[PDB]
DNA sequence: GATGTATATATCTGACACGTGCCTGGAGACTAGGGAGTAATCCCCTTGGCGGTTAAAACGCGGGGGACAGCGCGTACGTGCGTTTAAGCGGTGCTAGAGCTGTCTACGACCAATTGAGCGGCCTCGGCACCGGATTCTC
DNA sequence: GAGAATCCGGTGCCGAGGCCGCTCAATTGGTCGTAGACAGCTCTAGCACCGCTTAAACGCACGTACGCGCTGTCCCCCGCGTTTTAACCGCCAAGGGGATTACTCCCTAGTCTCCAGGCACGTGTCAGATATATACATC
């Protein structure tokens, strides 16, 4: 029911200590989960419209890297 | 013998406008404003002519490429223009 | 005989548009409708920021447009500024902005 | 009106072959004949629904004529879904029945969707959207329940969304006048084999 | 304290963000998007988008903390990534 | 006061902020160094161009910039602003 | 020189356009620097461009495909 | 006989003319061009590669994976401004620590 | 029936190492590494035959995008090594 | 000095380097026709310089404005630890959905005549840029 | 409670828009090959779910390491006035090469034909993963 707290208090914790922070503050928990979600939508929007432009309700990974290559973050790994 | 877009721009001023002046400078502005967005639209929808493994270029990928190429609420006052010029068009 | 600007009601070229797609190297393959649809898209683009620049260029008292008004009227709105965020206009300056 | 419903009938008409489009614009019963001769039949599918939208744009829609027309496109492709086979036991107008089962469903869960067709031999067509007590109702993964009125007998169409099935066969028992429901062996892709398996043995009992 | 715990999430290479709550996430955006459309996702790509979103989240908080170095703050306030968003554009 | 006013002028007139000759006497020295030998003609419209390309990106810079400096608690620029605000773009 | 003409006045009226409102003192060698380090990645992705088309001449064509390639958009000069 | 080995390459020559001719990129291709493509791609693969192994050599691993890939760009110069946008999957980052 | 780019990359890996093994996840990587380079300078160089009004793309060319599109030391090695191989292709 | 911190090996586990069959895309051949490379030319756009002015930059100076360093209160954050909840394995079902194989048709390249829509050159005249004058505002 | 900021008016000036000549490129029209929309069938791989189980999050209590406001000190940019200087304007010559045309020729494209290479499939087997157990590094 909650439906964005599934990214979770430490998880949050586990990105920063990967990024390199020593001591994370307050509202940081409330102000990433706002960021990320923008992301996905300048990811999601812009990949549902390939997939809708080739008749195919599968969202392969084909069209995420498309999108994101388009985005400018161009991602090797998949394919 | 070297072509331009500046009698168009001119035409859609003095249509949207009664008699709002436009300079010989800033013209060139919209020269190169008019010479880059097609450049983006018409090459991009190029690239979905490829993914697809197609040959064509129909008005439903020039559709897709104004979906993507625009934000949000100009892009849906383009799409629902352009077809509207589409269906005007057909039955001649 | 008959104009294809005429048929399509609109103002910019359909015929320029259409050469210039096929001589550009895009596809080996034109559809007749795409050119009508694209010219009727850039015609909605020009009239939309040439009718933000005049009410701008009537705020000054002036009626001739310099790329100043062109410069307000791109960084004044919001969707115009998402499109049009790395271009630096010539002879532009900047927006008032302090603090 | 809402902006997810042009969707699903766009989606909808879409999948329906040129072959009997006209047939299932005609048996719908929702726009003017004269609408239909406007609408070219000739160009092809991407704007034929694009016009037909553009007709129901300004006149009339619902999610419950959008539901409709998905059954009288499912009464027409039996081939590709499998049927399940019910039977109540232990223990009559049809309206009350319809009033019962919605009521019943209604009060079950928070979100649901229903919607009937009469069709002859005393056939009911339910279709049914499940949700959840937060969610919309997923239209696209619906349930479909072929009842008759005299037969305690009731064909039932799988979908992904499981977890429903004890819910909707006791809030069916309930709404008809039973107490107890099956579950047989059979399931099959057509519906006649279960038919003729049906009433060779429940007209000769 | 903390010194143990960087330098082993520097080492590894495995997801953080669980795939199940990024899946459903990724279900709830998406059907807004598509005019109350389900899909389906093919097992890869949930990948793809869980591998972006790590890179731009690192890259970002790797950046606002060199904005807290700068206002003499150890500690990674939102004022600080509000700010290397607008610089960055 | 009078920075209160140089503001309030500099961003209403959009003329050149930077000399011509000098600029162009710089484009020249830069140009010579490349592919060495030759002269290399210039037309007096492309020299206009590259100097209002620079200077859009030099004021993009510092008003970039000076967002690092009321983060600070300062009012005053440094280099150590500057190169961060290139560190942070990835120029 | 050849460098000093990108005067103290000049840098000062460049950060008075950006709303910087004290300046240090600096910044007027940095920014020199940074000057140089943009014009260099203008000129020889110009100038190589003008080595294909045989010709001596840089046209102002040139300069605005370079400033394309390398990010910048510019327009009017077209 | 073949074109790949008639220039000395080891990447191959008549895929690359084939995607030249349908990648609808000029009208006509010349033979020169793809002989000269698939020598600068060599040389940027091998030149990938070799710092790839040797990373790979000194984490005592005798097999090559994503993380040392990434080692071996950001710690290269060139390859940091020519792949400077990009992400790579299973990445993981440099082993960045600072203090005050 | 759907060719990729790892057969080569492993020939290559062979010659220029003696025994170090490849994944076969970092493989993918340099598919969609070579996948791209060819993506953008056989592209760039495409532009070069519409700004000065050609329609060929010849080693020149390639030449010049490649000139472009690398960093100093590596496209003075690459533009040295690549005539190296047009030379020898040239007397068959 | 106990807690990490690196190393030996256990084995076990599966990816992967390799061997084979095989379908089809790459090589050989050769004509042919447009692309272009070389040759000449003439103008036109750029370079160099004389000269005189006039804004514009350089340089001392002092003074307030601001950066920096220490510091005390305190509060918001890390950590330790029991719980309880949700995430992963993995296993079953099982069916919507990619895709791909034919077909036939509308549709877009391809081409000869032809003409007006748009481009080049020209000529004002009103819009505008600048210069000087009359009406407000904070220290 | 008066020098500074804002609005206003007059006058030169010069580019913006109207106008004509014209030419070449867009229109019209008839021809033919084929790209792709459309239908139907087939394998597959994604979703739903469930039982378990257990690893991690959750909630809390608490100690304390930074956040922040304050304040003292000292240095250091900005405004100002004078002197100096080079940027610019307009001109004048001249000449290097940019744009245009001709002309041959040559080099790539198309189609046909032949077969060697790169891909899918299948399989033993070594590389490492994780796990336990044991010899060093340290605040």
């Amino acid at each position: 029911r909650d439906n964005i707290q599934g990214i979770t208090k430490p998880a949050i914790r586990r990105l920063a200590r990967r990024g390199g922070v020593k001591r994370i503050s307050g509202l940081i928990y409330e102000e990433t989960r706002g960021v990320l979600k923008v992301f996905l939508e300048n990811v999601i929007r812009d990949a549902v419209t390939y997939t809708e432009h080739a008749k195919r309700k599968t969202v392969t990974a084909m069209d995420v890297v498309y999108a994101l290559k388009r985005q400018g973050r161009t991602l090797y790994g998949f394919g | 013998r070297k072509e331009s877009y500046s009698v168009y721009v001119y035409k859609v001023l003095k249509q949207v406008h009664p008699d709002t002046g436009i300079s010989s400078k800033a013209m060139g502005i919209m020269n190169s404003f008019v010479n880059d967005i097609f450049e983006r639209i018409a090459g991009e929808a190029s690239r979905l002519a490829h993914y697809n493994k197609r040959s064509t270029i129909t008005s439903r990928e020039i559709q897709t490429a104004v979906r993507l190429l625009l934000p949000g609420e100009l892009a849906k006052h383009a799409v629902s223009e352009g077809t509207k010029a589409v269906t005007k068009y057909t039955s001649s | 005989a008959k104009s294809r600007s005429s048929r399509a009601g609109l103002q910019f070229p359909v015929g320029r548009v259409h050469r210039l797609l096929r001589k550009g190297n895009y596809a080996e393959r034109v559809g007749a409708g795409a050119p009508v649809y694209l010219a009727a898209v850039l015609e909605y683009l020009t009239a939309e920021i040439l009718e933000l620049a005049g009410n701008a260029a009537r705020d000054n008292k002036k009626t001739r447009i310099i790329p100043r008004h062109l410069q307000l009227a791109i960084r004044n709105d919001e969707e115009l500024n998402k499109l049009l965020g790395r271009v630096t206009i010539a002879q532009g300056g900047v927006l008032p902005n302090i603090q | 009106m809402d902006e997810t419903v042009a969707e699903f009938i766009k989606r909808t008409i879409l999948k329906i072959p040129m072959n009997e489009l006209t047939t299932i614009l005609k048996a719908w019963d929702f726009l003017s004949e004269n609408q239909l001769q406007t609408v070219n039949f000739r160009q092809r599918k991407e704007s034929v629904v694009q016009h037909l939208i553009h007709l129901c744009e300004e006149k009339r829609a619902s999610i419950s004529d959008a539901a409709l027309l998905d059954i009288i496109y499912m009464q027409f492709h039996q081939h590709q879904k499998v049927w399940d086979v019910f039977q109540m036991s232990k223990g009559f107008d049809m309206k009350q029945f319809k009033n019962s089962f919605k009521k019943i469903l209604q009060r079950a869960l928070k979100n649901v969707t229903v919607s009937f067709r009469e069709t002859e031999e005393n056939a009911v067509w339910i279709r049914i959207a499940w949700g959840t007590q937060y969610t919309k109702p997923n239209q696209y993964k619906p349930t479909y329940v072929v009842y008759y009125s005299q037969t305690p007998y009731a064909f039932t169409s799988s979908s992904m969304l499981r977890r429903n099935t004890p819910l909707l066969g006791q809030a069916l028992t309930i709404a008809s006048k039973h107490h107890q429901i099956v579950k047989m062996d059979l399931r099959s892709r057509y519906l006649d084999s279960l038919k003729a398996i049906v009433f060779k043995q429940y007209n000769q009992t | 304290g903390w010194l143990k715990e960087i330098r082993k999430l520097q080492k590894s290479t495995h997801l953080l963000i669980r795939k199940l709550p990024f899946s459903r996430l990724a279900r709830e955006i998406c059907v807004k998007f598509t005019r109350g459309v389900d899909f389906n996702w093919q097992a890869q790509a949930l990948l793809a988008l869980q591998e972006a979103a790590e890179a731009f989240l690192v890259h970002l908080f790797e950046d606002a903390y060199l904005l807290t170095l700068h206002a003499g703050r150890v500690t990674l306030f939102p004022k600080d990534v509000q700010l290397a968003r607008r610089i960055r554009g």
